């Protein structure tokens, strides 16, 4: 899965 | 576990404090994977790995693709609203 930092 | 509604306080030079992953085109809620010391998210108190974020600010995301939700929550400012649930 993708992961983003927010 | 119980859906929970949690309070967050950013100011406009910081981001949410959180990493994300998942999203409808991978069949799972948006989900805090990382919780990043000292940013709105760890202080807020309220908001832990492995919550599936399903709104913020009254806005659905249980159906939102992972860039989709992105967008909608990085928009988000000042005094933000989550609805939050810990499977």
């Amino acid at each position: 899965w993708p992961k983003s930092i927010i | 576990g119980p859906i929970r509604k949690v309070l967050l306080l950013k100011e406009d030079h910081e981001g949410l404090g959180i990493s994300i992953t998942g999203g409808k085109e991978h069949g799972v809620p948006i989900l805090i994977s990382e919780i990043h010391p000292g940013q709105p998210a760890d202080r807020c108190g309220g908001l832990h790995v492995g919550d599936a974020i399903l709104a913020v600010n009254g806005v659905n995301l249980r159906d939102t693709k992972h860039k989709e939700a992105v967008t909608i929550l990085s928009q988000q400012r000042g005094e933000i609203e989550f609805e939050v649930v810990y499977v």
